[PDB]
């Protein structure tokens, strides 16, 4: 096995490693790149708590092998803040009350970013289906869709 | 994970190629990785060459022609549910497309891998039966078209399907739906979200100016290794005008051939019962487009 | 056919260890600045005791929540606060709080005294020590008081541990006094039977929760909005299933165990109920466990309805549903 | 409703930021230098002694620091939240399928995998028990001591044989509830390592630390003082991470090699190993008069705990202490048996039995008021709890009560919600 | 001096220092007061601690009376005109009892 | 801590100060040293910030 | 600059590593290694503080560039221990009450760790001069010496 090289732009930046090919992508942001954020919950692509936005879409990077990321760009959710702040898709997380454990939550919060990126304004069945990838055993997602609607509403607010 | 060799094609001569050079490993195809990597990650498959085709855009197409429908192999279930012809005239295929595993799964899986993986369960396994769809296998030795029926029929290097070592799917071909012609999909299954299909049932037909029957397809996904073939009940509707009554006639039908062809499934008991409300609600689909 | 139907669920749950010895302790400290630090071994695992304790110590210390900081779950330099379990925490180790701050104010109490009065006096409630008892007036800033604190050599340091007053069960009839409070609950479901496939589906669902008083509205209503899905998933979608063979758990994936999507979910209207008297913090009870528990009842109630049978086992899968129609047929 | 400073008000909890800034560290998120990686070497059989365990070839992979079965473990080799029946390493019997035999500690995951595909071992099966009904017939085998019968309760209230004469309306079936398994989306992880000033520590998905350091210190022979743990941000746990779940396993790799030693289930192992929610049955008799007050409760009912007690004990007493419901019921009368099984473990699930006692004593409620033909609400604002109320431990309710304004604002919700 | 307080083997002790986020704060280490004025904050905290130890040991026929030092056993005011007892029985009785021995002390130079 | 904390408009109990292993001091550790420099450009970069005399 | 090869025996293990010749032998160890035991106290060769056994004899790393490091044999505090226990010499610096601050102890116990695995039975005065390179500013150096003679005493059994 040769080991192969894999350019990518990761949380902004261009990067480029040269790594054995025989690993997910999911195993390449966490050790390769320490991006921790992105969790493993269950290996099959069931709970989207490994999702990063891949080339604009929400992926499950427990399904993909690290080659597959080059030429790639991809946001984590270490990717979100802004200059080290919480963006308005995370302080309203963080104030609607869509955070317990707090497992699901990067997964949950790239999945909102990644809808609201191409369409700004979606309607709450829209929210549903964008999210429906992302498992929650604590919150009954009730919070967590608000908190999305309550950035689209603040969002639009922001009309000054 | 167990090593192995990584080359990613940028063009589909050089994929044949390295198709026909490992061709006795063999090779192990990866495009979406929704089934593979985790195969490879649960140990249950363990490749020593693997082929990543995600570079070939060109394989990612949805071209409607006046009577014929081709979509690429890499086309993702996103793109298919997306996609407004797909989505306004081809409800079989949509529903489907959109209730394949999560938007996660949706936007990394392929078309070509649900037709190559060949699930019991799978959803574009089931609408692609039920539309009695047509695909293109190429290698570095030509290109040939099958039946999804007879693809599924046949055995290759596997025995799931007739792919070769050397072969790559590269389409996906389907009638494209006349005025009056209709299709229908209903998933069945424990939550709406990340579900696999109990019973993914198919229904589809066309009509000849008069209203009568002239073609149905009737599919029971997951109710047999590959969709069951209700061929008694599509008989049954071919040169007749279709009502609930006479699409309801056919109800026993149903029943009868799950719990004869479907004999030893585990589940068998239930199936050949709810097999009879997903169609009903399939029936109420078709005759609503037919009007 | 769709068939629907509405199904009511009330509950008890005794909050704490069932009759035996069960405390919590916790540790709290007021820096000259009028901010603080709590330190309690309650595991937090996603309910929110850390938070509670927060707002719980800020409260009673008269302190801004934002002005507390806290630290738990490390046996080197917290005390044991019990396990997180028997939704006990909030009463426990929020006792616990309550009692470390008491001893705290001690001090607080003294030098505020030193202004003309004692131990009478309403101390704490926005940053400041209010002479407050018959006279909201000669009021005394938390910066004014640490100041006054600095000047006498007295810190504002705090222990303290909680165990509720209970009792054991004798053991030929179980006689006793198991719970010192018990929280209760009603909730009521309509959920949608389709007859011919067995597919079942929760519409709506209301849950009230006597609560005591709830320490924050927000992450209370998580657990019954949590608590309600993993009730909608306990009767209609999961279930382990085991190999008599080898005793192997059969479906240990989250693949093959089935809990709830979000879009599986329903409407839930949740109601928080308060009750006085109470012997917790504020008179705050627990609510972890009992935010699932009413669930279970309801949604079996609300399939009763919407079929006319009975239904005495969980779970209630589709094949079930099937069972129970074609039994009322011929 | 008293005029709280910040009580009750929606405030940011002090955790959320990190959990949103993803810079929050759940216990697989940590890593150290020299780090080793660890993995289990778990039976595939239900019951059974184990013959022969050979792990030479496993140590012979160059890259494999440590392979270690009981015989390593220099302290007590006995756990459990409430009775000590669990073994860190099996040392006597296998009692359930994926029971810990020996444990790995490793450079990297697959070389932990490696030594564990290259333990050998053999066993002398027992019988494997997997119903109550066998678990309770005296011939069949002792999983622990000398029967299956793991714990019983009586709860004797008033007199039910008496009250039932005096009923109108008696509904009597049996209930029962199945096994269901926690799904925290976190999976089981920990850490362990000496820190810089000597402290053996562990880092873990935990929901009570300091349980977990006396059985730690217990099993390494050394005083609570001198082990520390740590529980990460954890992702949910809702009673399946109470029991111990990698603690031991780590410390043990940790205290023999000296290096941290990291631990991370798959999904399917922490779902295998944790524990269950206690499937139970229970036989129900409920009795009252025709205005539809309750006069007599009688339930016998049995539970299966499984391999190991867990919280067994505490299930079998909640279960019997709640299960009339939250209603006035002047006689009850309860018959609780819990017996071992080599079924998975049954410990902690949401509700403590009460889930399951619900499911019979709505059940209940649900059936009298449909033949007494009164509302659902009516019929157990009735017969609910009030303070002054008398429970059927000889407990007065003292104060806060509220079930009948839960009854009253549920309703008047629904009528306006769901057309109730 | 914790261990003498209590009457519990040095090497049983735990100590944690110089972190303000769990540690009160202890004035600066200067004018060769920390043995002084921690040294008390020790003992008092060590006393409020003793409280329901003390409690708990006296539910056996006494109280203020008691002792609880010297290797690992809270023994009588005199001696044993009433047994002793171990910390190891007093640690079972004081968890019967559904009791901690947690505790916070403050000095000041007078 | 309290210093910091100022320099920063920080709550004391927002601000937290290890006394790591120290070699040292005799009196001459008691004043700040490096606590402010350091805290202010980590809050600055973000980044943590070390410095050794 | 070239980045130049250094081969070493680093505390029982034969080690090799490329890389820039602009630096001391400390630095080397400290970054490179993470051999945090050898400490910088003053950075021109006085307190001894970075005090490692080179080929047998005590070094001032603070004086030596990276370079001169190859082909040699180098033992740090982290090599005494035996098996992750404390040597004989280290318990007898625990018991000695040898420790105050702890700073120069490593560079201690290397220097007296050289001299007697050369020299079993040393005189005080042979102690004494062995240590002068090692300075203290808690101790007063009286227990620090009374651990050597303890250690050597107890190495006569
Ligand atoms: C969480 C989750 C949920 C799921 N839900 C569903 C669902 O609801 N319905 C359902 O139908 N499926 C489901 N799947 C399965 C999977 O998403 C589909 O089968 C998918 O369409 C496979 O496409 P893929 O590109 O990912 O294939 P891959 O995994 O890359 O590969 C599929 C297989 O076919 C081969 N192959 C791939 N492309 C080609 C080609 N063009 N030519 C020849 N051989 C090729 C590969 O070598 C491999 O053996 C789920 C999977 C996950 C992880
Ligand atoms: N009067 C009250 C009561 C509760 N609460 C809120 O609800 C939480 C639950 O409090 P309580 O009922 O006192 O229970 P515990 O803190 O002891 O939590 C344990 C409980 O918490 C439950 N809910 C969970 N929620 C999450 N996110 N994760 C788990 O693992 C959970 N496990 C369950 C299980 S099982 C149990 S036993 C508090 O932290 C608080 O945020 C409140 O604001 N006011
Ligand atoms: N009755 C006593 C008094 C003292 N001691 C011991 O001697 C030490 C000194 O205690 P104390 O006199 O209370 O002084 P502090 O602990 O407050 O230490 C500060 C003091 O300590 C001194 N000695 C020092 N010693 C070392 N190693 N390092 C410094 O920086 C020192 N700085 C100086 C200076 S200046 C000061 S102000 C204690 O830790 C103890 O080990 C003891 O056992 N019994
Ligand atoms: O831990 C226990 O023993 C316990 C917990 C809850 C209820 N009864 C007992
Ligand atoms: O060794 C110890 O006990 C120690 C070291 C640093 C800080 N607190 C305690
Ligand atoms: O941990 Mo739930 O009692
Ligand atoms: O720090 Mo010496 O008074
Ligand atoms: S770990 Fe990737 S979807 Fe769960
Ligand atoms: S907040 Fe815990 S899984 Fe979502
Ligand atoms: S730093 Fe080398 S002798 Fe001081
Ligand atoms: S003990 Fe402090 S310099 Fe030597
Ligand atoms: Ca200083
Ligand atoms: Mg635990
Ligand atoms: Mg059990
Ligand atoms: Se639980």
């Amino acid at each position: 096995m040769n080991k192969i090289t894999i350019n990518l732009n990761l949380n902004g930046e261009a990067r480029s490693i040269v790594t054995e090919p025989n690993k997910r992508l999911l195993d390449l942001l966490r050790e390769d790149f320490g991006l921790t954020s992105v969790k493993e919950g269950c290996s099959e692509g069931e709970c989207g708590a490994c999702t990063v936005i891949f080339n604009g879409d929400p992926v499950t990077t427990c399904c993909m092998l690290a080659g597959q990321a080059d030429e790639s760009t991809i946001i984590t959710l270490e990717g979100v803040a802004e200059d080290g702040k919480p963006s308005l898709l995370q302080q309203c997380f963080l104030e609607a009350g869509a955070v317990q454990c707090g497992y699901c939550t990067p997964g949950m919060i790239l999945t909102a970013k990644a809808l609201l990126d191409k369409n700004p304004d979606p309607t709450d069945e829209e929210i549903t289906v964008a999210m429906s990838g992302n498992l929650c055993r604590c919150t009954g997602y009730i919070k967590i869709h608000a908190a999305v609607r309550y950035a689209v509403e603040r969002c639009a607010n922001a009309a000054a | 994970m167990k090593d192995f060799e990584f080359f990613a094609p940028k063009t589909l001569e050089e994929a044949k190629g390295l198709l026909h050079q490992y061709k006795d490993v063999p090779p192990a195809i990866i495009a979406g990785g929704t089934d593979l990597v985790i195969e490879i990650n649960d140990r249950w498959e363990k490749p020593d060459v693997v082929i990543d085709i995600k570079k070939l855009k060109e394989l990612e197409y949805i071209r409607v022609e006046e009577n014929t429908i081709h979509i690429g192999a890499l086309s993702t279930f996103t793109q298919i549910e997306n996609h407004p012809f797909i989505r306004s005239h081809v409800r079989a295929l949509y529903k489907a497309a959109s209730q394949v595993g999560s938007p996660q799964i949706r936007n990394l899986g392929t078309i070509g891998g649900n037709l190559s993986t060949s699930s019991v369960a799978g959803d574009g396994v089931s609408a692609m039966t039920t539309l009695d769809a047509t695909v293109v296998l190429e290698s570095v030795r030509g290109t040939r078209q099958m039946k999804l029926t007879d693809f599924f029929d046949g055995e290759g290097f596997k025995r799931r399907n007739a792919l070769e070592a050397d072969e790559i799917m590269t389409e996906v071909i389907i009638d494209r739906p006349d005025a009056h012609s209709a299709s229908a999909f209903y998933k069945l299954a424990k939550r709406k979200s990340l579900a696999i299909s109990v019973i993914g049932g198919g229904m589809a037909v066309k009509v000849d100016d008069a209203g009568v029957c002239t073609w149905a397809s009737m599919r029971g996904g997951c109710i047999g290794r590959y969709p069951l073939h209700f061929k008694q009940a599509e008989e049954m509707l071919v040169g007749a005008p279709l009502t609930m009554e006479t699409m309801e006639a056919t109800l026993p039908i149903l029943h009868d051939t799950v719990y004869d062809m479907a004999r030893a499934r585990p589940s068998v008991l239930y199936k050949k019962e709810s097999v009879q409300g997903v169609f009903k609600k399939l029936f109420v689909d078709i005759l609503d487009q037919l009007e | 056919m769709k068939k629907r139907g509405k199904g009511v669920g009330s509950m008890w749950y005794g909050i704490g260890n069932t009759g035996l010895p069960n405390p919590a302790a916790a540790f709290v400290e007021i820096h000259g600045d009028g901010s603080a630090n709590v330190m309690f071994g309650a595991a937090d695992i996603g309910q929110g005791s850390g938070t509670a304790m927060a707002q719980i110590a800020a409260e009673e210390l008269g302190l801004d929540y934002e002005k507390i900081h806290v630290t738990w779950g490390d046996t080197m330099v917290t005390p044991d606060g019990g396990a997180t379990s028997a939704s006990r925490q909030t009463l426990i180790t929020g006792n616990a709080v309550i009692l470390a701050c008491r001893q705290a104010k001690e001090t607080l109490a003294k030098t505020a005294a030193e202004k003309l009065d004692c131990a009478p006096e309403e101390l704490s409630f926005r940053d400041n020590t209010v002479f407050i008892t018959a006279d909201p007036e000669r009021s005394m800033t938390y910066g004014e008081l640490m100041a006054a604190m600095k000047a006498a050599g007295r810190m504002a340091v705090g222990a303290g541990s909680y165990n509720p007053n209970t009792t054991g069960l004798a053991p030929e009839n179980m006689s006793g006094i198991p719970f010192e409070v018990y929280s209760y609950a009603t909730t009521i479901a309509e959920v949608e039977v389709d007859t011919e496939t067995g597919e079942v589906d929760v519409l709506k669902v209301v849950s009230a929760h006597d609560v005591g008083t709830p320490i924050n509205r927000s992450m209370v209503e998580g657990q019954i909005e949590g608590g309600v899905t993993m009730g909608q998933g306990f009767v209609l979608m999961e279930e382990i299933e085991v190999n008599t063979k080898n005793g192997a758990i059969k479906n240990p994936s989250m693949s093959k165990y089935i809990i709830p999507s979000n879009r599986d979910v329903p409407e839930i209207h949740s109601i928080l109920v308060e009750s006085e008297g109470g012997p917790g913090p504020f008179g705050a009870k627990g609510v972890g466990e009992p935010a699932l528990i009413p669930m279970i009842p309801a949604v079996v109630a609300a399939i009763e309805d919407a079929l006319g049978t009975r239904f005495t086992h969980t779970p209630i899968m589709p094949k079930d549903i099937v069972a129970a129609v074609k039994a009322q047929e011929k | 409703g008293k005029d709280y400073q910040v009580l009750g008000k929606n405030k940011v909890k002090v955790d959320s930021l990190e959990k949103v800034m993803g810079t929050a560290k759940f216990a697989a998120d940590y890593s150290f230098p020299d780090m080793l990686y660890a993995g289990v070497f778990r039976s595939t059989v239900p019951h059974a002694r184990i013959v022969s365990l050979d792990l030479s070839k496993a140590r012979a992979i160059d890259g494999v620091e440590a392979v270690l079965d009981y015989h390593a473990i220099p302290g007590k080799n006995r756990f459990g939240i409430i009775i000590k029946d669990e073994p860190c390493l099996v040392d006597d019997k296998v009692r359930r399928y994926g029971d810990a035999i020996a444990v790995v500690a490793a450079q990297t995951p697959d070389l932990v995998q490696e030594a564990l595909d290259a333990i050998t071992i053999e066993y002398e099966e027992l019988e494997g028990i997997f119903t109550m009904e066998r678990a309770l017939e005296e011939d069949s085998p002792a999983i622990h001591g000398d029967t299956n019968i793991h714990q019983v309760k009586h709860l004797e209230y008033g007199d039910v044989d008496a009250a039932f004469k005096q009923c109108d309306i008696v509904v009597e079936d049996t209930y029962s509830t199945h096994r269901l398994t926690h799904m925290f989306i976190e999976p089981d992880a920990g850490v362990s390592y000496y820190d810089n000033e000597g402290m053996l520590t562990v880092v873990v998905s935990t929901q009570n630390p300091h349980y977990d350091r006396g059985e730690v210190a217990g099993m390494l022979a050394l005083p609570n003082s001198k082990v520390r743990i740590i529980q990460a941000t954890t992702g949910g746990g809702f009673g399946g991470k109470l029991d111990l779940s990698v603690q031991c396993h780590c410390a043990l790799l940790t205290y023999h090699t000296k290096k941290p030693v990291k631990m991370v289930r798959s999904r399917e192992e922490s779902t295998t190993v944790s524990s269950k929610r206690h499937p139970m049955t229970m036989h129900c008799k409920t009795g009252a008069t025709k205005d539809g007050r309750l006069q007599a409760v009688q339930v016998e009912m049995f539970g299966d705990t499984g391999a190991y007690a867990s919280y067994g004990p505490a299930v079998i007493t909640r279960a019997t202490v709640h299960c009339m419901g939250p209603y006035v019921v002047p006689n009850v009368r309860v018959d609780a048996k819990f017996v071992y099984t080599n079924n998975p473990m049954s410990g902690a699930f949401r509700g403590f039995g009460v889930p399951q006692a619900s499911v019979c004593h709505e059940g209940q409620m649900n059936a009298l008021a449909k033949a007494l033909g009164m509302d659902p609400i009516d019929i157990r604002i009735l017969n609910a709890h009030q303070v002054g109320a008398k429970l059927a431990t000889g407990q007065v309710l003292e104060n806060s009560v509220g079930l009948i304004e839960t009854l009253e604002k549920a309703r008047e919700k629904a009528v306006e919600v769901m057309g109730y």
